[PDB]
């Protein structure tokens, strides 16, 4: 396929923040259910 | 009493379907009902497709029983040919 | 029972069960190959800079790849249903035991002569004794005599369950309301574990089987001194 | 009854760029909302309903 | 398989009402004397609550929940058996 | 009296897995048979080899609901 | 009419990448996150 | 514009609100079963009736009064309406297989015979007798309906189409009547279970057909269809067959060969 | 006009985004229930301390896999987008209806998710047989929700099947007959005459569950003359062709990705690819009851299943020699798309020859309701499907939104997902063999290595999922609008630029006869 160049280019700074963004909206919530697995059997 | 009330199609039929309708009449196909039938396709008989823009993709079937159809966007002016068999094809706008 | 990082099925301890190890080893190498054939196929398509992109005709190749095939599911089919057919025949038993599925335990019914029953439950891993094993123990085995062609028949008293013993080949789904026969036939005497096999509800991994293999006038004096 | 069509099809021909299902009139929209409000009042009170059925009531 | 009759030649209206009113609803007027023959009651048998019948696993949504939806009083026993 | 009764024998009424049938039918038999035999004439040892098979094939729970259907009046099979 | 052409015939924006990431970002963790809350409200219940 | 004949179809709010229709109905029936309340329940089919009375006037605005249906849209909903009822055929098999299931095979809990002990059928030759001829001659007066349509003659396809509901409806009144006398009911065991509920789905349809044919007899009255073109008379019929071969084999299954 | 555009469609390419989108949201749901299977098994013991929920989740991971990821995304997304534009035609048949289809699905999903809040969740399985499923162990309205979920999944999905049935075979050009339509197109006819025909006989069959349920009828209920084994012939009439059902879009887009990036014109053996779709979806109508070998059937219908069963092997492998002989001689473009293809090939063949095993009803006993089945299944269809749908949407993507992605990053993404999707469930086959039961929140002692290995696998493939989701955004993100792409020639749809406008084929394509 051939493309015109980005208009928005995305430099390797925004794809760190835009992985970790990423990575951390799957993690962090979950990671915190599973943290406080017992704090929710105990009830 | 085996009599009559019921409206006809020439009577009745509006919009889209009575264009047809009425183009059936005349011999005319142009709501793209029929397949057209194909020329020689040679660069003195080629094959004329019409359209109402200046350019209409074609699809060919080189030889009668082919799966692959080869598809192309045919322009108004010198007439093109089809990339697979070279059958010729020109442009007859509206 | 299953031990640490098995790769295949528990040692046969049933003639039905050494033959289907010996089927199932028929049919891996048929899958091993035929998987193998793929991969390296794959490669060999895409490791060449030679190039036919024109139209190919397929009728003569096609042939061989439904002719090839065909024959190789003849050659699988023969001796699965060979097994099949061994397994159905009358095999005239000598006791019949039933048993029936609960949530969440087994029981079990000799009833030939004595109407002998009782419910077998699974330990909880607090009361194993040491060495025991986690999961599979039960407080009431199914006492059994060796050597010898057993009728099970197998039913439920509430949902589905599904009474399975992996190193005898068995497994018969247990249903409210249908008597499910299978026959056993324990070539040695020891202790043969299996675990319920249908979902069954909340504890469906906590109701396993347990066989006790004996010799035949052993099973007659656990019997006797059951009265 | 006479065939009055061709006045059926003379109104819903009209080229006042309403979508058919309101190119009857005024009536069309009141019996849209009607419908529409049932349908998203009715999911509201739907997710309220599933809100107290998820929780013991005792 | 084509019944004894036989009136072809161009298939239409007239035929399709000749069959209407001169087969269909003639049979429709036969069964419903039939039909108005056979009616009025029969005895109900003796109530015996088997228990593959009049089941109960739930109660019905409606009516105190042991009433089926088109219970006919003369005919349909409850699980206790026939009401007052 | 002809026993050396160890389990029920195969039926070729019943054959395959499903060996609901076989205990059913003995256990109407065994209880039509023993019906029977209360005629002037009869002893109910006649039935035996039918309550044997039924016993031995036929789960406790299912004996005992047939049996208290039988008293209630509510068993649906024939006797 | 509609808008026509990339970026213009999906339901959301991409005008401007920040916005879209905060979007993305909750669109699918709200998917990924709720099996994780409703096992938690199924343990809390009783 | 298009030179092909197919409908490009105004954006239309009718297939949300029929799913909330659905949403509201399921949800409903389930507040009814469970928690003793059938608010949610009317006003999803409330608002399912709304949709289909909405979505099906604009097929009509489309149609007869817009000029949409060229001959290859029709030939489209020809397509549509035969693999309709090809699904509704594969749905009422589930419940034939149910009823050969359970009575080819009669458990102990019946008796092990069918009908089960306890149960004591309708006779066929009474009600479901006059039922069927009742169905049979609905389809010989909606024919004569079709073809008085296709001569022109809108006197009588208004009069065959007329005695073609009035038989339906009939139909509906002696199913209802029959469920009333019925000694047997839906919870006596599978007998029950399979007679009421694959019956009640066939009546179910007995009464969408007849609604169906109502909507087209009033269509007929406005002039809507013409000699020629009249796709929403032939599905009528073509559903109302269905309607009439599942009556058959219910007929045979379960009023005749299972009695 | 937002409300106009994307609540009121008739437009099929908006439609199928809709469907793109509610997929993608529901597989990120399943990946979530998927994860808590593998967390719970991870380590021997008990980490939820309620089995009851681990089998409820257990139970939704299947129902949001299949019915709300897989389903949308290759029938109602591709099919949806594809479709049309492949046949020149205009939009789908019935556009309005279309749209129902779609808008059932977030109902569906809302039901799915209800039954899960409410009591303590529908802990059945994916087939909910009774008595398990009863009122009796099932009171209360977790699983109603769960056939009101399926009943509005099932409408949805007659309705998509009549709309494209209707399309495909009304809606070509005059002059191409069925013989010159793309092997896609293919698939999705016949995946809907599947969906057309075994779809209703599901809701009859959870329709007499929800009313032995609550009507006090017994079609599955001893005491009543009913029979469990009833239940399970009507769900698995519909189960085996609905496995074929998820499949069929995936060839039909596996055709098309590896004759692409072959370099070449067409697939080779068209009209032996076409024979294989119709007498997969044929034979798979005829084998249903090897979901039910160990039920107490009579021997000589155990035969006739295993033998029916291995038949569909034939044209199964046709199809797979001929994806490797139409590679045979090409141009190979190694581009992400290409990967998946390639991955799909091999580990489709996997599961399918662990599917010839399990046809054979004597081992079957054994493996039957053991990690082998789940093994099977989770190459065969889980990576199968989700491979075809990874290749599909690098693939088309450019098409459907006008931007490309960063190939590094999809090959990357591959190679990640690649190794996840086998370290968890290559160990499964061990797991089965020895004798493992599924749906289990814990195992004997012994089982501990391989369910840690899988358990480990599971994360890697998470990393893969989080990895996706930044190469879509980097994509939009740096607006790479597409030019051109090569073979036009030979792949209708992207002939109107990317994306293509609202409105397509306005005048139709000129085909003659000759
Ligand atoms: C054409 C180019 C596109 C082609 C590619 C397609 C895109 C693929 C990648 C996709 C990459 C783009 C991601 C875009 C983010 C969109 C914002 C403020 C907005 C916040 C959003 C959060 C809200 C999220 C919705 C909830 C109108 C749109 C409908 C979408 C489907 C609804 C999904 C859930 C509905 C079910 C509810 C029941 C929950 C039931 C739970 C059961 C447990
Ligand atoms: C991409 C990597 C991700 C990382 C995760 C793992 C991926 C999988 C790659 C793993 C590379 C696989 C190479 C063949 C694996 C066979 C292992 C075995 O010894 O199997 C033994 C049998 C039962 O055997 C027995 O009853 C006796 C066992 C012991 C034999 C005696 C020797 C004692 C010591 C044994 C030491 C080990 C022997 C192994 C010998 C090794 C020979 C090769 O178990 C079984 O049937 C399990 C088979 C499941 C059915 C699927 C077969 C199709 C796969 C063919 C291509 C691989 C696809 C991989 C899937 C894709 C791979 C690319
Ligand atoms: C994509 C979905 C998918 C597909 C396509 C398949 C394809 C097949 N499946 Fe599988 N199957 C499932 C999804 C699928 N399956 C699911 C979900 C279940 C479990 C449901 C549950 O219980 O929850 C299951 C369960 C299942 C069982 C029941 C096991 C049990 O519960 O005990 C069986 C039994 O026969 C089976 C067999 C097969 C076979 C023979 C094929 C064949 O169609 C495969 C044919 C393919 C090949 C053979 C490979 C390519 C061929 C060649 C290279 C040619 C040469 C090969 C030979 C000569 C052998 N499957
Ligand atoms: C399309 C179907 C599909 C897919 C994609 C998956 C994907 C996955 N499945 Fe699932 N699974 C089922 C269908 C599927 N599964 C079914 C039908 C069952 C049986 C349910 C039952 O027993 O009732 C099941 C059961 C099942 C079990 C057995 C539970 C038990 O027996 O107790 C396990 C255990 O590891 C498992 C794990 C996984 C994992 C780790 C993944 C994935 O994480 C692998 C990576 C894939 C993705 C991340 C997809 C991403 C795509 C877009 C985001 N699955
Ligand atoms: C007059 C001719 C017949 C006309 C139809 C009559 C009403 C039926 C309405 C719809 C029928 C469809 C569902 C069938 C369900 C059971 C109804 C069976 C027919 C019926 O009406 O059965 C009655 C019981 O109704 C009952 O329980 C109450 C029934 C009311 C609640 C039904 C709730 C269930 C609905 C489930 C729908 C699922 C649809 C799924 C479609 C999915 C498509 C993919 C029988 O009455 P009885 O007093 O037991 O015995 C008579 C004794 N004198
Ligand atoms: C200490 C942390 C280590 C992080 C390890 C991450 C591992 C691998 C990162 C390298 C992967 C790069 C893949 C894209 C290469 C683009 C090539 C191309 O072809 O782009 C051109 C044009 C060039 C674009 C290059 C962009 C590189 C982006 C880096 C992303 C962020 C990763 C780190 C996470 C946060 C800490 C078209
Ligand atoms: C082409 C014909 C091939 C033969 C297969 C179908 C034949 C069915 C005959 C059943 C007759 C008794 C045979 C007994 C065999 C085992 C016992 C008994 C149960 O029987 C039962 O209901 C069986 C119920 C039916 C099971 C299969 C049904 C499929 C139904 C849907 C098929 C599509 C039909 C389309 C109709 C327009 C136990
Ligand atoms: C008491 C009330 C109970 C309520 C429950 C459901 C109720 C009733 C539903 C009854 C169905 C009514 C359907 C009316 C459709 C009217 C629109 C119509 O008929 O539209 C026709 C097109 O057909 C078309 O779309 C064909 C459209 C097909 C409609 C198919 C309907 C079957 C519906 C089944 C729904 C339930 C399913 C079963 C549940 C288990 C319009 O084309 P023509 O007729 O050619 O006219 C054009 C000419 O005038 C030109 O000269
Ligand atoms: C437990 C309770 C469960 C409840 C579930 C409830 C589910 C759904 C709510 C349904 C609301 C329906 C609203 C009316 C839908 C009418 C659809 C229709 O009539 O669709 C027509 C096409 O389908 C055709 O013909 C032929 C098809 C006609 C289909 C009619 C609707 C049937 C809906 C139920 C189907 C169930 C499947 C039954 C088998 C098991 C027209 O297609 P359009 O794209 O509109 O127009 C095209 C234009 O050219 C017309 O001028
Ligand atoms: C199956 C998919 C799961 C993948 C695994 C997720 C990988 C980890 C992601 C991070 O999650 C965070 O972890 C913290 C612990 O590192 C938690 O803080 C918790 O622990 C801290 C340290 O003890 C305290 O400071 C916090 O307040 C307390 O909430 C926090 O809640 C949670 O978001
Ligand atoms: C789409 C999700 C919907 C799932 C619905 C599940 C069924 C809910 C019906 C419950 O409604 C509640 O019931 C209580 C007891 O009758 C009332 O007191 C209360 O006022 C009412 O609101
Ligand atoms: C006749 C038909 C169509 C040919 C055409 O018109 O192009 C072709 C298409 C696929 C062919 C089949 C497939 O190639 C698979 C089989 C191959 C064997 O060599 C013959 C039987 C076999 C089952 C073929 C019979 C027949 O030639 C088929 C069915
Ligand atoms: C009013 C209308 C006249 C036809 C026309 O308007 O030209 C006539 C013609 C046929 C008549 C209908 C048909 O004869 C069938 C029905 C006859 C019943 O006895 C009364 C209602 C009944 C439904 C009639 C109502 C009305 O008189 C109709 C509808
Ligand atoms: Cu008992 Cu699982
Ligand atoms: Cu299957
Ligand atoms: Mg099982
Ligand atoms: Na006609
Ligand atoms: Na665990
Ligand atoms: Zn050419």
């Amino acid at each position: 396929i051939t493309a015109k160049p980005a208009k928005t280019p995305t430099s390797p700074k925004e794809q760190a923040i835009g992985l970790s963004v990423t990575f951390l909206s799957f993690l962090l919530p979950a990671g915190w259910v599973l943290y406080h697995l017992d704090n929710y059997k105990k009830s | 009493a085996s009599g009559g009330g019921v409206p006809t199609d020439e009577e009745q039929a509006t919009g889209l379907e009575r264009e047809v309708m009425l183009a059936a009449r005349k011999g005319q196909d142009p709501y793209n009902i029929l397949a057209p039938k194909a020329t020689s396709g040679t660069k003195e008989d080629p094959n004329l497709v019409p359209s109402i823009t200046n350019k209409r993709i074609v699809g060919c079937i080189c030889e009668e029983d082919n799966s692959t159809v080869i598809w192309f966007w045919l322009h108004k002016g010198e007439a093109q040919r089809c990339p697979s068999c070279g059958t010729h094809y020109k442009l007859v706008p509206h | 029972m299953a031990y640490p990082m098995q790769l295949g099925f528990q040692d046969a301890t049933s003639p039905i069960m050494e033959e289907l190890l010996h089927f199932h080893d028929h049919t891996l190498m048929i899958v091993f190959l035929i998987s193998s054939l793929v991969l390296y196929i794959i490669s060999l398509m895409l490791t060449t800079k030679l190039t036919h992109t024109s139209t190919m005709d397929a009728q003569e190749v096609e042939t061989i790849w439904t002719i090839l095939p065909a024959i190789i599911l003849i050659l699988i089919a023969l001796p699965s249903l060979r097994i099949l057919y061994m397994m159905d025949e009358i095999n005239n038993p000598s006791l019949t035991v039933k048993t029936m599925g609960h949530q969440w335990y087994w029981s079990y019914e000799y009833t030939d002569y004595e109407d002998l029953s009782f419910d077998s439950y699974m330990i909880p891993t607090s009361e194993l004794k040491p060495g025991e094993l986690r999961l599979l123990e039960v407080d009431n085995r199914v006492v059994l005599p060796m050597e010898m062609t057993i009728r099970m028949l197998v039913s439920s008293e509430d949902v589905l369950h599904s009474w399975a013993v992996p190193s005898l080949g068995l497994k018969t789904d247990a249903i409210p309301g249908r008597l499910n026969q299978t026959t056993l036939m324990s070539s040695r005497p020891g202790l043969y574990y299996g675990q319920c096999s249908e979902i069954c509800g909340s504890n469906h991994s906590f109701m396993p089987i347990v066989l006790e293999l004996v010799p035949l006038k052993y099973f007659e004096k656990w019997s006797a001194s059951m009265l | 009854f006479e065939n009055r069509v061709a006045e059926k099809q003379k109104l819903f021909q009209e080229d006042n760029g309403l979508p058919v299902h309101l190119k009857g009139g005024a009536t069309d929209n009141i019996l849209y909302r009607v419908t529409m409000t049932l349908c998203l009042g009715g999911t509201l009170y739907s997710l309220y309903c599933l809100g107290w059925a998820s929780f013991p009531h005792k | 398989a084509s019944a004894a009759k036989g009136d072809h030649g161009g298939t239409g209206a007239r035929t399709w009402r000749f069959l209407t009113f001169g087969l269909a609803l003639p049979s429709v007027a036969l069964c419903t004397l039939n039909s108005w023959l056979h009616s009025g009651h029969r005895e109900r048998p003796a109530f015996i609550p088997y228990h593959h019948l009049r089941i109960r696993t739930k109660p019905f949504s409606w009516g105190d929940g042991n009433h089926t939806f088109f219970h006919n009083p003369r005919v349909n026993p409850l699980p206790t058996g026939y009401e007052k | 009296k002809i026993k050396n009764y160890q389990t029920a024998p195969f039926d070729s009424r019943f054959p395959n897995q499903n060996q609901t049938r076989n205990c059913w039918q003995n256990y109407l038999d065994f209880h039509r048979c023993e019906k029977a035999m209360t005629a002037k004439g009869g002893d109910v040892s006649v039935c035996e080899w039918y309550r044997r098979v039924y016993k031995s094939l036929c789960p406790i729970s299912w004996v005992s609901t047939w049996d208290d259907r039988r008293a209630e009046g509510t068993f649906p099979g024939k006797i | 009419h509609y808008e026509e052409g990339p970026g213009k015939n999906i339901p959301f924006s991409v005008e401007n990448k920040w916005r879209l990431l905060a979007m993305m970002t909750l669109f699918f963790g709200s998917g990924f996150a709720a099996p994780f809350f409703i096992v938690r409200h199924q343990l809390l219940k009783k | 514009h298009q030179t092909h004949a197919y409908h490009m179809v105004n954006p239309s709010p009718w297939p949300l609100t029929g799913a909330l229709s659905a949403l509201l109905m399921t949800s409903g029936l389930t507040m009814w079963f469970h928690f003793n309340s059938m608010t949610l329940l009317m006003i999803g089919l409330t608002t399912n009736m709304l949709t289909m009375y909405q979505w099906w006037r604009d097929v009509i605005r489309e149609s007869t009064f817009q000029g949409h249906h060229t001959p290859a849209v029709q030939k489209g909903l020809r397509y549509g309406m035969i693999l309709f009822i090809i699904s509704e055929v594969l749905f009422f098999t589930g419940f034939f297989w149910a009823f050969y299931h359970s009575s080819l095979a009669p458990t102990p809990e019946l008796g092990g015979c069918w009908p089960p002990t306890g149960i004591h059928p309708l006779n066929p030759l009474e009600v479901p007798l006059l039922n069927t001829s009742v169905l049979l001659a609905s389809g010989v007066s909606i024919t004569w309906a079709h073809h008085s349509l296709m001569e022109g003659d809108r006197k009588h396809m208004l009069q065959a189409l007329f005695i073609t509901i009035t038989l339906g409806v009939y139909f509906t009144l002696l199913q209802a009547s029959e469920y009333y006398e019925a000694p047997f009911t839906i919870s006596d065991g599978v007998y029950g279970s399979t007679f009421f509920v694959a019956t009640g789905f066939h009546g179910l349809h007995v009464i969408i057909g007849s609604t169906f044919l109502i909507v087209c007899f009033f269509r007929q009255l406005k002039f809507h269809f013409t000699s020629n073109h009249h796709f929403g008379f032939e599905a009528a019929a073509w559903y109302w067959h269905f309607v009439d071969v599942v009556w058959l084999f219910l007929y045979v299954s379960i009023y005749w060969w299972g009695s | 006009m937002f409300i106009n555009r994307w609540l009121f469609s008739t437009n099929h390419k908006d439609i199928g985004t809709l469907y793109l989108l509610f997929g993608a949201w529901a597989g990120m749901v399943g990946t979530a229930l998927s994860l808590l299977i593998r967390a719970e098994l991870g380590q021997p013991g008990t980490l939820l301390g309620d089995d009851q929920i681990y089998n409820v989740v257990v139970t939704a991971h299947a129902f949001v896999m299949i019915f709300f990821m897989v389903m949308p995304i290759m029938i109602g997304g591709f099919g949806n987008w594809l479709v049309p534009l492949m046949i020149g035609a205009p939009d789908m048949a019935f556009p309005r209806m279309n749209n129902m289809s779609f808008w059932l699905l977030p109902p569906s999903f809302l039901l799915l998710l209800a039954s899960s809040m409410v009591e303590a969740g529908a802990g059945t399985g994916w087939t909910v047989y009774p008595p398990l499923a009863g009122n009796l162990a099932h009171a209360g309205a977790s699983v109603d929700l769960t056939i009101f979920s399926l009943h509005l999944a099932g409408v949805s999905s007659i309705l998509g099947a009549i709309n494209f049935i209707t399309t495909i075979i009304n809606m070509k050009p005059p002059a191409m007959s069925q013989y010159q339509t793309p092997l896609f197109v293919w698939s999705v006819m016949i995946t809907a005459v599947l969906l057309l025909l075994s779809l209703p006989v599901l809701a009859a069959g959870i329709t007499m569950l929800l009313t032995d349920r609550n009507l006090n009828t017994t079609f599955f209920d001893p005491a009543g003359g009913g029979d469990p084994i009833l239940y399970q012939h009507l769900f698995w009439f519909f189960g085996h062709p609905e496995v074929y059902i998820l499949i069929l879009p995936g060839f039909g887009m596996i055709s098309h990705i590896v004759t692409y990036y072959s370099g070449k014109k067409e697939p080779f053996g068209y009209m032996g690819m076409v024979w294989a779709m119709m007498s997969i979806g044929f034979l798979g109508f005829i084998v249903w009851a090897h979901h039910m070998f160990t039920v107490g059937m009579d021997v000589d219908t155990r035969a006739y299943f295993t033998s029916a069963t291995m038949i569909i092997a034939i044209p199964t492998g046709v199809k797979v020699f001929s994806w490797l002989a139409t590679l045979h001689g090409g141009n190979i473009k190694w581009s992400p798309a290409m990967m998946w293809a390639l991955g799909f090939i091999f580990l489709f063949t996997v599961g399918g020859l662990t599917g010839i095993v399990l046809a054979n009803s004597s081992l079957d006993i054994v493996l039957h309701d053991t990690y082998y089945v789940v093994a099977h299944f989770h190459y065969v269809l889980s990576m199968g499907a989700v491979f075809a749908i990874m290749g599909g949407f690098v693939h088309w993507f450019p098409l459907f939104s006008g931007y490309t992605l960063n190939d590094t990053w999809a090959k990357i993404h591959f190679a990640i997902m690649f190794v996840g999707v086998n370290m968890t469930f290559f160990p499964q086959h061990f797991l089965g063999l020895s004798g493992m039961p599924r749906r289990y929140s814990d195992y004997p002692d012994a089982y501990t290595m391989w369910n840690t290995i899988s358990s480990m696998g599971s994360f890697i493939s998470l990393t893969a999922v989080m990895l996706m989701v930044f190469i879509i955004w980097e994509a939009f993100a740096s607006k790479r609008e597409v030019l051109t792409v090569d073979l036009t020639t030979t792949n209708l749809e992207w002939l109107n630029g990317c994306p293509p406008p609202y409105h397509t084929f306005e005048e139709p394509t000129y085909v003659n006869l000759k």
